[PDB]
RNA sequence: GUUAUCCGGAAUGAUUGGGCGUAAAGCGUCUGUAGGUGGCUUUUUAAGUCCGCCGUCAAAUCCCAGGGCUCAACCCUGGACAG
């Protein structure tokens, strides 16, 4: 129920996809056999779009489809709603948290039982977050290693306004609900709402 | 007076030649083309069939300014581009709310081809199908809903598409015309 | 003439169509309010009443050319909507209101007749006349 | 501002008569005025205030610089209409409208550039080193080109004011203008339908005295513009 | 994935939402019974119609707001538009 494909290889046809490599692409050298599909069908203009949502959090279709169900029911911009699911994700915030490399990393962390919210083990990545929320690692040798090394070595201070870091136990903070602004890629919400009018 | 000769071919070199000047100014008129459909269309004679490519295309900025032309000729490429010219000489612009969807409600007819749009609410997209949609999305009406009922040609759709945005009312308009305040109207 | 109001609709309708200014219309009191409220709503210049062979004759004055006859980007539409083969008629909470509120629906109710927006002022439901746009 | 009209002057020239009431337009019904032994009689006060109003949008558009033609074909107004154009100093035709002279520029433009050669050539006097058909031929393109392009020869560009004289005959210069996003400002007589033209002058069709009065007082018009306009730049 | 079943798309049985000169479609033409609809003005009544209040339309389900199984499915509490 994961995806443990090659990913370099996604990223070349869909675009930049933060949360599966750092390793920036190949020069891609395409340039010679210069193989086209001609151009894309307005189809697979919305394909690709939900497929970059997809890769970029992990998560398997029939799950983004009741995550799309959820968001045609709230009251609200179903685009942006849908976006915010997404990005409560439990091993999403555990990554824009910088407490892990990519997101198979953070879900990984997450799966074996590394984590905590609010003095509780949480081992499902999909948990969803809610504001005023505590990310801790569990007191082990183990896990204070990971998410040190992870977290010091990685230099990035990008933290998106509704997540605080605080430095020696290393608690995390969910503060608030995300800003369309604040979203984790470039991603026309859009396109993806035209792709699920049929379900 | 000056000469004849020299003001004569002051006309003749400020009208260029169209064997010794090229064409590529087209983005400079800030919009984007979009082929909606190619078809090919035949006459018959005695020799045998006559082979056309019809293009249907429609122009927009993408902004709230749009058009739809048709062309013909042998090759692909031409007719795209006579569709194009075209499209620009017939050219309109589509009502728009702060939100870009329409002020209201509408149907539209043109031949076999009947229109419904209606506004949306912001963050359904632009939902609609190959005419209706393409012309829409052109247009940069970014949500709408739209069916087509009656026929498919893709022409006529783009065609009544057209006459539907265009008898769409603003309510700055209706209060000018009714001759009442805005808030008025807004209750 | 089997039905009244339709038919001074109708002649509404049809004289807008085609560019005139003067409509004669026969009165009663269903068509005198209607066009009262016609005015104060601002659809029509002008109304004023004759009499003659005792009839009763309406002429309204319409709204003028848009800025020629050829070039008309705005019609002025109306509809029958309770009709005598089906009567339609509406609470409080389903009222009908014509393109967000760009257009009128004249509704008869216990109050007498009214628009949409003095129904929802009152609270009142009845029956549905007509829509104009 | 003000323009030389008067209801005494109107009633000289004869502008208030148009032609029988088995001919009639009723389209222009709402600004007729009386019908006398089936000759329909036209509105002056109309007359005077579209009349007005066309001496105004004129001034405005000399005094800024716009280019103007004039047009009608009839044999008659065609005589007043060189006279009228060379008096004002604009642009005219008066012999045999071409269809396509607005709309389709491009090519209508080409002619003119072997029009201009025509010119150039018949005065050099090279003409007399042909041979008798070339000459003759060359005065066929000669004579031609002089019937369509004598009264435009000078204008480059489109023409963006036009007046004309009787709609009627004239469907193609409406038409062009109805395209092209040009003004008209023309005569209209019983039987013309006033959809055609901008502003769209109450006339009359077969009198050479209305076209010489209309046409006059509208080229003082273009003329006291033509001061303005000779002034502003 | 394939097959079966049902609704959709189908405005293709159409109240919302189609048609009948030539495309499927106006009885060969009238007279007329039931039935449907029917001009204007004042009054009455209040059957429709409208507004308020009450009773009920079991619980579960669907919808909204919280809570519990680490999450979700699922369970539990409270409440309500329709009609
Ligand atoms: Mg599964
Ligand atoms: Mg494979
Ligand atoms: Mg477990
Ligand atoms: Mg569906
Ligand atoms: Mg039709
Ligand atoms: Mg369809
Ligand atoms: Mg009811
Ligand atoms: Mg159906
Ligand atoms: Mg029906
Ligand atoms: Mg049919
Ligand atoms: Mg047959
Ligand atoms: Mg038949
Ligand atoms: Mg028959
Ligand atoms: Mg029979
Ligand atoms: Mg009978
Ligand atoms: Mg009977
Ligand atoms: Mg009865
Ligand atoms: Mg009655
Ligand atoms: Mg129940
Ligand atoms: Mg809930
Ligand atoms: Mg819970
Ligand atoms: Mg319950
Ligand atoms: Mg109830």
């Amino acid at each position: 129920s994961r995806y443990r494909g090659p990913r370099f290889k996604k990223i070349r046809r869909l675009g930049a996809l933060p949360g599966l490599t750092n390793k920036r692409p190949r020069a891609g050298s395409d340039l010679r056999n210069q193989s086209r599909s001609g151009k894309r069908s307005q189809y697979r203009i919305r394909l690709e779009e939900k497929q970059k949502l997809r890769f970029h959090y992990g998560i398997t279709e029939r799950q983004l489809l009741k995550y799309v169900r959820i968001a045609r029911k709230a009251k609200g911009s179903t685009g942006q709603v849908l976006l915010q699911l997404l990005e409560m994700r439990l091993d999403n915030i555990l990554f824009r948290l910088g407490m892990a490399p990519t997101i198979p990393g953070a879900r990984q962390l997450v799966n074996h039982r590394h984590i905590l919210v609010n003095g509780r083990i949480v081992d499902i990545p999909s948990y969803r977050c809610k504001p005023q929320d505590t990310i801790m690692a569990r007191d082990e040798q183990k896990s204070i290693a990971l998410i040190q090394n992870s977290l010091d070595l990685s230099p990035r201070e990008e933290l998106p306004k509704h997540l605080t870091l605080n430095p020696f136990p290393y608690k995390g903070l969910v503060n608030q609900i995300i800003d369309s602004k604040w979203v984790g890629l470039k991603i026309n919400e859009l396109l993806v709402v035209e792709y699920y009018s049929r379900q | 007076l000056g000469n004849d000769v020299y003001a004569m071919d002051s006309k003749i070199k400020k009208a260029t030649g169209f064997g010794s000047k090229s064409k590529k100014e087209k983005i400079r008129d800030g919009f984007e083309e979009n082929v909606v459909q190619v078809r090919r269309v035949t006459k018959v004679v005695k020799g045998g069939k006559h082979m056309r490519f019809r293009a249907i295309v429609v122009v927009g900025d993408k902004k709230g300014q749009v058009g739809v032309g048709v062309g013909k000729a042998k090759e692909v490429v031409s007719a795209v581009q006579k569709a194009a010219v075209d499209a620009r000489r017939n050219i309109i612009t589509v009502p728009m709310t702060k939100y870009l969807t329409f002020p209201h409600r509408n149907e539209a007819d043109y031949g076999a081809a009947r229109v419904m749009l209606r506004p949306a609410a912001p963050g359904t997209g632009v939902i609609a199908g190959g005419a209706v949609r393409t012309v829409l999305e052109m247009a940069g009406v970014e949500n709408a809903l739209g069916k087509q009922l009656g026929s498919n040609n893709a022409l006529n759709n783009a065609r009544a598409t057209i006459v539907a945005v265009q008898t769409m009312r603003q309510f700055s308009d209706v209060a000018r015309d009714r001759g009442i305040p805005m808030e008025e109207l807004w209750k | 003439g089997k039905d009244t109001i339709a038919d001074i609709i109708t002649c509404i309708r049809n004289a807008d169509m085609n560019r005139k200014g003067t409509v004669r219309i026969v009165s009663t009191n269903i068509t005198e309010n209607i066009v009262k409220i016609l005015l104060r709503e601002g659809f029509i210049e002008n109304a004023r009443k004759h009499q003659e062979r005792n009839k009763y004759f309406l002429v309204l004055t319409l709204r003028h050319r848009r800025n020629k006859k050829g070039p008309y980007l705005n019609t002025f539409h109306l509809k029958r909507v309770s009709r005598p083969g089906l009567r339609i008629y509406s609470n409080y909470q389903r009222i009908p209101r014509i393109l967000g509120g760009m257009g009128i629906a004249i509704l008869s109710t216990s109050r007498g007749i009214m628009t949409d927006r003095e129904a929802r002022l009152e609270g009142i439901g009845g029956e549905i006349l007509c829509y104009i746009w | 501002r003000y323009w030389n009209i008067n209801l005494e002057e109107m009633m000289e020239a004869g502008v208030h008569f148009g032609h029988g009431t088995r001919k009639w337009n009723p389209r222009m019904s709402p600004y007729i005025s009386a019908k006398c032994k089936g000759i329909h009689i036209i509105n002056l006060t109309r007359t005077a205030r579209f009349l007005s109003e066309a001496c105004d949008l004129v001034f405005d558009a000399s005094s800024r610089g716009k280019q103007f033609l004039i047009v009608g074909t009839k044999n008659k107004a065609a005589d007043s209409v060189a006279r009228a154009a060379i008096r004002a100093r604009c642009h005219y035709v008066n012999k045999k409208w071409l269809g396509g002279m607005l709309t389709n520029w491009s090519t209508t433009e080409t002619r003119l550039h072997k029009f201009r050669d025509l010119r150039m050539e018949q005065t050099a006097g090279r003409l007399a080193r042909l041979p008798k058909r070339d000459a003759a031929v060359v005065k066929r393109q000669l004579s031609h080109l002089q019937t369509y392009l004598g009264g435009i020869k000078y204008m480059t560009g489109l023409p963006d004011i036009v007046i004309i004289v009787d709609q009627q005959e004239e469907y193609t210069a409406l038409r062009e203008c109805i395209t092209l996003g040009i003004p008209t400002i023309c005569l209209i007589d019983t039987n013309c339908n006033p959809d055609l033209a901008d502003i769209s002058i109450p006339a009359n069709d077969d009198a050479i005295a209305s076209i010489r009065l209309i046409l006059t007082k509208l080229v003082f018009a273009i003329c006291e513009g033509r001061s303005s306009y000779i002034r502003n730049p």
